[PDB]
RNA sequence: ACUCUGGUUUCUCUUCAGAUCGCAUAAAUCUUUCGCCUUUUACUAAAGAUUUCCGUGGAGAGGAACAACUCUGAGUCUU
């Protein structure tokens, strides 16, 4: 029942802000819904051929689409009254959840590109000569040596980090069964092709 | 609180540093963590970020930094000394690079935030290059370390490999730009610092070694840290640090003592809160209450890391040890920034950063209050102390020791120190600080030098703020109601003050064009204009880029012009300049301030030019650093030299004006070499005046340029896109649609994401970000920066072509269209008149 | 509900619900009946309506 | 100085953007100048000419269409020399203007029913319908027929290009039919026949 | 009207880029809600599967 | 067969006005 | 050092110089170092190499420029200063500096000032250019410019300068621009016969928070009251001075006898006992008034029986019957009626009357057309002062100095203004660019709106 | 390593609700544009204004639970 989406970058121009912008600008995202105009402006919809918007002066290389105007509400459209600025690009949350349980929680999955550590320049940095003066007390140890690196719950918890809203809370409050739209995120995504 | 003001008296316990990095690399989050550490009453919400240091509505709504924000704050050091820090929270977006530079000019040091998972990316490379240009101290902070644990789950050995690869790449990039090898970066040196700003992790090798010491005692954290990175291994049999692994499957010291505890402390909080967390929490001395253990994973992890790592002393001691104080670091700042130089008496006075010396402040920032009708200056005090309610003498960008017109006497009212949103008012500010100044908005335009009147009359200005990128996007702006045109005009002034690289220019036809770097830059500019400054409805034309004008062939015949007196006749020829030479002049590789021997040696040696021709070079193009050359070529056997030198200057201004406004595209002649092949100078001074020669020089330059077959240079943006592997093919097609050619596609090491670097025409780059983001469903993100002017396909002087309206013309037509419509946007004639 | 009851005849604003519910059906069936399961009257995901 | 002459410039909104007058600054200024010159000749007391109740349309290099309005006809002239890719004939709202010397199709005349005429016709139908509480059906039908023949004979060739007029005509005819049907029975027929 | 008119459709695009939206692989391990996992596995382009098998040692 | 009058916009453009009249 | 030898003084043409414009560069829109090209009158960036002035000089071959902020002339293509006495007229047009003797002599000045174009005019009475149908502001400013003490206070820049102002204060911009505009009005050497108040209108819009807009035709009374209060507030130190110039010119002291009225639908005994309850008793309140609001009596609303359709006419004394104990005024407040009767205490040296027109009725706003009949020569106000305060006062005779009239309906009206010239005694009526001499006989034959009177 | 610390649940009541009262979502009335139009009653779809309804949090008050020590912490808590 849960869309396996890690971050909200999927809803770039397909979120609440973009839909509010589309409703305000009397236009619609292709996948988005069609609204009635926020204000009629029937006579003001088609202004006269001025010398400012002279189509002769306008250089055309790629058409200015509805998505352009919605993404930049104050740049590609005129009189943006009651318009909402969409959230810009969030960091790409690349999180590879484990697939086979018989695998360490920390593991270089083949999806990650190999570093392939090069040594064209021999890594040289100022560090004193080997094993000559410094000797730690025997009682000084790494902070967590008795604790194992990862239990069987570590991978599950890491997966639970990047999970939808109900499934990323240790605790929470109780909501009525009425107030739980099980397919709200189903139609909030783009319609599948075909 | 009073200690905050008193600490400004000491010029060594202050550090002027700017936080710069790529887009969304935790800079704002880092400043929020610092604020929370120093402000008990300021705490971020569990799910929503603090969003501190971002006060603009656009900053919060868009989520991208817009305006660099000043943060003054007192932080204890690792040893326990309370230093004073001033931080430029700068936008990471490349389109706001100018906003970095305004904070970069008045900053002693640079903290470069790099995301651990993302990599270096483009704005980081540009930032380190540009900071090398100002020769600032460089420190690197690999932020978002948790993304190597909680996102990629890389093994700690691979995590060390990734961190070392990033550090080596940064060091190599710096070595490719900075000659001084002292800028090597390593965590053991105190340069590289590790951090995850979401969970309030901020440690260097010294900080973690000090944590070890406080855990155990009698440990030299400095010498321990000096052995906590690289191919060094640890032996518990001898408790000894070696350069070889004591066993076969041993781990490196950095992994063994630093990465491993961090991995386990994160894993026990993300996976075993109810089972194993209390044991490891009591083991490390962290005592969390029953209520505190009931928080979600992220707030609990932030809380435990705050309790464990404590203060952010790693960042503090990094800045103290590697970023010079204003008192000691003023000398390179004066050497590179001030026009008069350190040699002059004022240079010596301001190099010492004397609080009792002559008053001198350098304002490079303008901030708009709630009303927006009275801007507030913001700048560095480089000498003396400015006082509240005091008369000052403000200089301008064009001010020289001769021209006193650019100055103005203004009374400075109450002044304060800006701590992000809240600023503390202070009666005075000593040297080396960053100060908000009131009452000087009217004479200050962008860069400003403020000095005291009735003294130090031989005071010059600092060099104008130089920006990395060339703003090429241009949008015409008009008022919906012309009866309300003045208001919009007023608003224009405000934005011209607010945005350092914004250029508002009124063309001949009356179109108020605005120059912006990119789509988001102009979007924010016009949002501010509509909603904050003008408060009236505005109209935007369709975006278009500027164009440059060049030649590709030698002028067929020498073109001559004559003064209205018909006694001075100047005959010139037109040729293109050599490859890279225009870039050399652009990057100030060679300057007109060079003596003739040095410039001649450069031209004759590197570019194989004639020695006499190299000595025959007169001047540069549109500005002192213009990419066009004006070279004398009058043979001494026919033309007198001393007499020609009298009008040489006037011909120089004429040629500069001609290159400024090109005959073809009305502006910006680029990459053109002009040789004066004949000079007939009237023997009397009154027949060779500037008002007579300069128009003649413009006419002869135009004739020479137009006789040679001209070409239009459109700006090509260098766009790199970081995207998953499956989206690379789609990005290829999207770039192919907009006439862009792909250069490189390199998978990012230590991450499953490719990075594709390509060149796309700026005129075809509009909406490219949105197109790519929506076409790949948000997986492919792009940033655009100006790279280089390139010849547009087509011939601008082929009149057999017909321009079909409202249709994308093919490439062979483009140039013609690109000029003809441009002329219509200027109100100019339909075709270029060769006779004129 | 519209076919079984026809209560929209006495309050036409109620059609707003019906047009929604049918939509939810089209939202569910083409997710429900995607793979080897063919089109048929087998869905029982009645929470939305 | 502020180029305010374009604000108060009446334009024939009934035409598309390209067909409508292009408000170039030079042409707007010229139209204002022509109107001011004409207004100067007439004394302000013997008569008056007000700008807002006027239309000045200039054909020049920028403007390819001459727009005018007379006798309830909104007409637009497009010379064939510049912007006439096809001199078609099927469109019956087109007057193939012919020079008396060259005897060629130099210009194309597009006709339209004026908005004031449409408003007057709608008002006439409205007052026919609302003044029918106590009135025979034949009287109503005769009044509607008279109005319709007057409009169609006066504005022939101008209906075809005024799709709004076609919609208004069919709407008013449906109004008349609905009024008659309500007169017959106080309930709308479901499948009423046109016979 | 019980059903919805086809004219109400908003996803009408002349641009092939928007007509053909690049499906997200979700790192080859995520699955869109509702659709059975087997159908998506046999439907996904398996570019990530090919990359994994090439990098599987 | 509804009995309502339909608007002939976008209709019967294959016919002129002078047709069906002598 | 080749000054005093400029061969380009001939190219200067004073006709095309309009210095009323805001001093901003025609290209960069910058306020710093404004330079005007005397050939064309357009401002530029400033004197310097590769500047807008330099570009204009090398393009259009214009060789003479004037520094707006410096009042000094330069040549850009040759870049040298100009020191001539022939250019001083342009300097005075740009920056009219009035000496004390000439400021005093304006009252006794009786010479017809001649402009450059030849349209001889009078100082002070100079046509104001309407911009976007806001003649009310122009009429109010023209009326205010006729006051002698205000003219003395505002004519010289340093008279209202050298005071402390709040750092965030923008009201001082308006008060300092009023002086500039008014010394342009009183300048007897204008190039053009008229004065453009457009900069003043822009400053009014900037300081008024979008009210009194250039587009909208606001009420003259409200604009005058707001302007007077704003001018009083701006002047002085950081704390308001008790007696500013506006206070000593227009403000007077007046007394209100406010008596609460019981509900009229109450028993007589209950009304009497409420009156005895000390709540519905008379209370005396002193106050300061910038002007006196004159309430026009009710229109006849019916045709006169003998001579039908006669415009009502009221003597000035019936309106002046207010402000005394004998006459009350039952204010019909929506909550309860008030029995307020006024009484003048201390007359100002200059008196402002505002005849209340444009009264909003229960459904819309209508303009009362009742005309007031007054003796223009002089009026007596000693009879409208209480016996306690008549000992201090010695000059209660007032003569009409300025008259404002509104012509037309409230929706679209024209603000005309008659002003009395002190030097000649003539009345001049000016409406936008139009200026005409009007006989004092038919001054009262108009819908008087705002009257400015001098106690002499 | 100590003495006192005194529960939590649940049923109500009374006020305040700032905050996504609600990680959910209705209806009605009124006022503007509307679409149908022919009379109410249903309506078309956007904006604006209230209102009712299914819910919610906090505070305070009054019960029961029902026990009960303690939890916990003020500290000297000690080798
Ligand atoms: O659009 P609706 O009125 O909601 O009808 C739909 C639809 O029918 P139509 O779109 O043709 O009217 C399908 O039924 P089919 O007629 O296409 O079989 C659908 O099921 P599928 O999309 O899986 O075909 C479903 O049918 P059901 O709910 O019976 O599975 C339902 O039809 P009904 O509304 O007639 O039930």
């Amino acid at each position: 029942l849960l869309t396996d989406l890690v971050d909200d970058n999927y809803f770039y121009l397909f979120d609440l802000k973009a839909f509010f912008t589309s409703k305000a600008l009397n236009m619609a995202i292709p996948g988005g819904p069609k609204f009635e105009p926020l204000v009629r402006d029937i006579n003001l919809q088609d202004e006269d051929w001025n010398e400012f918007n002279d189509i002769n002066k306008i250089i055309i290389r790629q058409p200015i689409r509805t998505e352009y105007k919605i993404a930049f509400p104050y740049l590609y459209n005129n009189l943006p009254h009651h318009v909402h600025l969409t959230w810009y690009h969030t960091p790409n949350v690349v999180f590879i959840k484990t697939e086979d349980p018989d695998l360490p929680a920390f593991y270089f999955d083949p999806l990650i590109n190999p570093i392939s550590h090069r040594h064209s320049v021999k890594s040289q940095e100022p560090l004193p000569d080997d094993d000559e003066e410094f000797e730690l007390p025997e009682f000084v140890e790494p902070f967590l040596k008795d604790t194992p690196l990862y239990t069987d719950n570590t991978a599950n918890g890491i997966a639970l980090l990047w999970a939808p809203r109900p499934f990323n809370l240790r605790s929470g409050r109780t909501r009525r069964a009425l107030d739980i739209p099980l397919v709200k995120n189903w139609y909030r995504e783009h319609c599948p092709a075909g | 609180m009073d200690f905050l003001a008193d600490l400004m008296d000491n010029s060594e316990l202050i550090r002027n540093v700017t936080l710069c990095g790529h887009l969304h690399h935790g800079k704002t989050c880092f400043v929020d963590c610092l604020i929370e550490q120093t402000h008990p009453e300021i705490r971020k919400r569990y799910d929503q970020d603090l969003c501190y240091t971002d006060i603009l509505f656009t900053e919060q709504e868009r989520g991208v930094g817009i305006k660099s924000t000043p943060v003054t704050v007192v932080l204890p050091d690792t040893k326990g000394k309370s230093y004073l820090f001033n931080i430029m929270d700068t936008p990471g977006h490349v389109n706001f690079s100018d906003e970095v530079t305004a904070g970069l000019r008045i900053s002693d040091g640079v903290v470069l935030f790099i995301d651990a998972a993302e990599g270096v990316m483009l704005n980081t490379e540009r930032l380190i290059k540009h900071a090398v240009q100002e020769r600032l101290a460089v420190t690197v902070c690999i932020n978002k370390i948790d993304r190597l644990i909680l996102e990629l789950k890389l093994p700690p050995t691979d995590a060390y490999y990734k961190l070392r690869h990033i550090v080596d790449e940064v060091n190599g990039l710096i070595s490719m730009y900075s000659t001084d090898e002292n800028l090597i970066l390593s965590p053991l040196l105190g340069n590289v610092c590790f951090s995850s700003s979401q969970y309030s992790i901020c440690f260097t090798l010294g900080s973690f070694a000090k944590i070890y010491a406080d855990t155990f005692g009698d440990i030299n954290y400095q010498e321990f840290a000096k052995r906590l990175w690289g191919d060094i291994y640890f032996n518990p049999k001898t408790r000894k640090f070696t350069k070889k692994a004591p066993t076969s499957s041993s781990q490196r010291s950095f992994v063994e003592f630093i990465l491993e505890p961090l991995y386990k402390i994160l894993a026990q909080v993300v996976g075993d809160v109810d089972t194993s967390l209390p044991r490891t929490l009591d083991e490390l001395g962290i005592h969390l209450t029953k209520e505190e253990l009931k928080l979600n994973i992220r707030p609990l992890l932030r809380l435990v890391c705050k309790k464990f790592f404590g203060e952010f002393t790693g960042f503090v001691d990094m800045c103290v040890q590697h970023i010079p104080s204003p008192k000691v670091g003023a000398k390179p700042k004066i050497e590179h920034t001030y026009t008069g130089g350190v040699d002059s008496d004022l240079g010596e006075a301001m190099s010492d950063c004397d609080p009792d010396g002559p008053l001198m402040c350098h304002t490079t920032k303008m901030y708009s209050t709630d009303d927006g009708v009275q801007f507030h200056a913001f700048g560095r005090v480089l000498s003396g102390t400015i006082h509240a309610g005091q008369p000052v003498k403000v200089l301008g960008e064009n001010y020289t020791l001769e021209d006193e017109e650019d100055s103005q006497i203004c009374t400075v009212g109450r002044l304060w120190i800006s701590v992000a949103r809240y600023h503390i008012e202070v009666n005075r500010v000593p040297a080396g600080n960053w100060v908000l100044i009131e009452g000087v908005d009217q004479p200050i335009v962008k860069t400003a030098t403020i000095t005291e009147p009735r003294g130090n009359e031989e005071a010059q200005i600092f060099r104008p703020l130089k920006f990395n990128t060339t703003s090429v996007i241009k949008i015409a702006v008009e008022p919906v109601n012309p009866s309300e045109l003045p208001k919009m005009l007023d608003g224009l002034r405000k934005v011209n003050k607010s945005y350092p690289s914004l250029t508002t220019k009124v063309e001949e036809s009356g179109e108020h064009v605005i120059l912006g770097t990119g789509e988001l830059y102009l979007d924010c500019v016009m949002h501010d204009l509509r909603k904050m400054y003008s408060e009236i409805d505005i109209k935007v034309a369709d975006p278009v880029v500027t164009f440059c004008e060049t030649v590709v062939e030698t002028s067929s015949l020498k073109c001559f012009a004559e003064t209205p007196n018909k006694k001075n006749k100047i005959t010139m020829i037109a040729e293109p300049l050599e490859k890279g030479l225009a870039e050399d002049i652009e990057n100030e590789v060679v300057q007109i301030t060079w003596n003739r021997k040095k410039l001649g040696e450069f031209f004759q040696t590197k570019y194989d030019w004639d020695l006499l021709a190299a000595r025959s070079i007169w001047a540069f193009g549109p500005d002192a650093t213009g990419p066009n050359i004006l070279v004398d070529d009058t043979l001494p056997s026919e033309v007198d030299k001393a007499l020609l030198g009298s009008v040489k200057d006037s011909i120089v201004q004429g040629f500069q004006w001609g290159t400024r406004e090109g005959p073809l595209c009305d502006e910006l002649i680029r990459n053109v070499k002009f040789k004066i092949l004949d000079a007939v100078v009237a023997q009397e001074p009154l027949h060779r005046g500037g008002g007579q020669i300069i128009p003649t020089a413009r006419r002869v330059v135009y004739s020479a340029f137009l006789m040679a077959t001209p070409r239009l240079m459109e700006p090509y943006y260098f766009v790199e896109v970081q995207a998953p592997a499956d989206c690379v093919s789609a990005v290829y097609t999207v770039l192919a649609r907009r006439r862009g050619h792909v250069t490189q596609d390199a998978p990012i090491p230590g991450s499953p994401l490719y990075t594709i670097k390509a060149f796309i025409p700026a005129i075809d780059s509009f909406g490219f970000e949105t197109d790519l983001r929506t076409h790949t469903q948000g997986q492919a993100f792009s940033l655009s920066v100006f790279h280089h002017w390139q010849i547009v396909p087509g011939d601008p002087l082929d009149k057999s072509i017909v321009i079909r309206p409202l249709e994308p013309q093919p490439a062979p037509h483009l140039a013609r269209e690109f000029m003809i419509k441009t002329r219509r946007r200027k109100g100019l004639s339909e075709d270029v008149s060769i006779s004129k | 509900v519209g076919q079984l009851t026809g209560m929209y005849r006495y309050k036409y604003k109620l059609m707003r619900q019906i047009r929604m519910c049918k939509d939810l059906k089209h939202l569910i069936y083409y997710r429900f009946n995607t793979g080897p399961v063919g089109k048929g009257p087998g869905c029982g995901f009645w929470a939305a309506g | 100085p502020n180029n305010e002459n374009i604000v108060g410039y009446n334009n024939k909104k009934c035409w598309p953007r390209d067909a409508r007058m292009r408000l170039m600054k030079h042409d707007v200024n010229l139209g204002r100048a022509v109107f001011w010159d004409i207004k100067n000749r007439l004394p302000r007391s013997v008569t008056t000419v007000q700008w807002e109740n006027s239309f000045v349309s200039v054909y020049s290099k920028d403007n390819p269409n001459l727009l005018f309005n007379m006798c309830g006809f909104e007409c637009r002239i497009l010379p064939k020399c510049r912007t006439s890719y096809e001199e078609f004939t099927h469109k019956d709202g087109v007057w193939n203007l012919q020079n008396e010397v060259t005897k060629e199709r130099t210009a194309q005349c597009f006709l339209r029913v004026d908005d004031e005429s449409m408003q007057r016709f709608h008002n006439r139908v409205r007052q026919i319908l609302m003044a029918s509480g106590s009135t025979t059906f034949t009287k109503i039908v005769n009044k509607w027929n008279t109005a319709l023949i007057g409009l169609m004979t006066y504005f022939r060739e101008a209906v075809v290009n005024t799709q709004e007029l076609l919609d208004l005509l069919v709407k008013c005819e449906n109004k008349i039919q609905t009024r008659i049907k309500i007169g017959l029975n106080s309930k709308m027929p479901s499948r009423f026949p046109p016979v | 009207v019980f059903e919805w008119d086809a004219s109400e459709d908003t996803s009408i695009d002349y641009n092939p880029l928007y007509k053909e939206r690049h499906q997200v692989q979700l790192l080859g391990r995520g699955f869109i809600a509702g659709i059975d996992l087997k159908q998506q596995k046999r439907e996904q382009s398996r570019f990530y599967g090919d990359l994994m098998e090439k990098r599987r040692t | 067969p509804t009995g309502e009058v339909l608007s002939l916009v976008g209709k019967l453009e294959g016919t002129r006005m002078g047709d069906k009249a002598q | 050092r080749r000054s005093r030898h400029c061969p380009y003084l001939d190219t200067i043409n004073r006709s095309v110089l309009d210095f009323d414009f805001e001093k901003l560069c025609s290209i960069s829109l910058s306020h710093i170092n404004a330079y005007a090209c005397l050939v064309c009158g357009k401002y530029f960036q400033g004197r310097g190499l590769k500047s807008h002035a330099y570009i204009h000089s090398v393009q259009f071959s214009h060789h003479v420029f004037l520094n707006l902020h410096t009042l000094k002339f330069y040549c850009l293509p040759d870049n040298y200063e100009i020191i001539d006495s022939s250019l001083e007229d342009i300097t005075y047009v740009l920056k009219p500096t009035f000496t004390k003797q000439q400021i005093a002599n304006l009252d006794k000045q009786a010479k017809l000032s001649r402009a450059y174009d030849g349209t001889t005019y009078l100082p002070g009475i100079v046509g104001l250019n309407n911009i976007k149908a806001n003649d009310y502001a122009n009429a109010v400013l023209q009326a205010l410019s006729n006051v002698p003490p205000l003219r003395n206070y505002f004519l010289e820049e340093d008279n209202y300068k050298n005071i402390k102002r709040p750092p965030g204060d923008i009201m001082f911009l308006l008060v300092q621009r009023f002086g500039e505009l008014m010394r342009k009005l009183w300048n007897p050497r204008n190039f053009k016969a008229h004065v453009s108040p457009h900069e003043m209108l822009q400053a009014v819009v900037l300081c008024s928070k979008k009210t009194f807009q250039i587009t909208k035709q606001g009420d003259g009374v409200d604009f005058l009251s707001w302007f007077l209060n704003a001018l009083h507030s701006a002047l002085g130190g950081t704390k308001k001075k008790k007696k500013t110039i506006v206070t000593d010119v227009f403000q007077g002291s007046m007394r209100i006898f406010t008596k609460k009225l019981p509900h009229p639908d109450l028993p007589a005994e209950e009304k009497e006992q409420l009156l005895h309850n000390d709540e519905y008793q008379e209370t005396m309140v002193e106050s300061t008034f910038m002007y006196l609001t004159l309430d026009l009596p009710t229109a006849p609303l019916y045709k006169d029986e003998k001579e039908q359709l006669i415009i009502p006419q009221v003597p000035l004394f019936n309106i002046l019957a207010k402000f005394n104990g004998i006459t009350e005024k039952e204010y019909k407040t929506y909550k309860e009626n008030f029995l307020k009767r006024f009484q003048l205490t201390k007359l100002p040296p200059y008196l402002i009357f505002c005849i209340k027109r444009f009264t909003k009725n229960n459904f819309f706003v209508e303009k009362n057309p009742t005309i007031v009949n007054f003796p223009i020569t002089n009026v007596d106000l000693r009879e409208y002062l209480s016996e306690e305060v008549q000992a201090v006062h010695k000059n209660t005779t007032y003569d009409l100095i300025a008259n404002i009239v509104h012509d037309g309906k409230p929706s679209e009206g024209s603000y005309r203004i008659h002003v009395l010239h002190h030097g000649t005694g003539k009345w001049y009526e000016l409406q936008d660019l139009q200026v005409t001499d009007i006989l004092p006989q038919m001054i009262t034959l108009s819908e008087a709106y705002i009257q400015i009177w001098k106690r002499r």
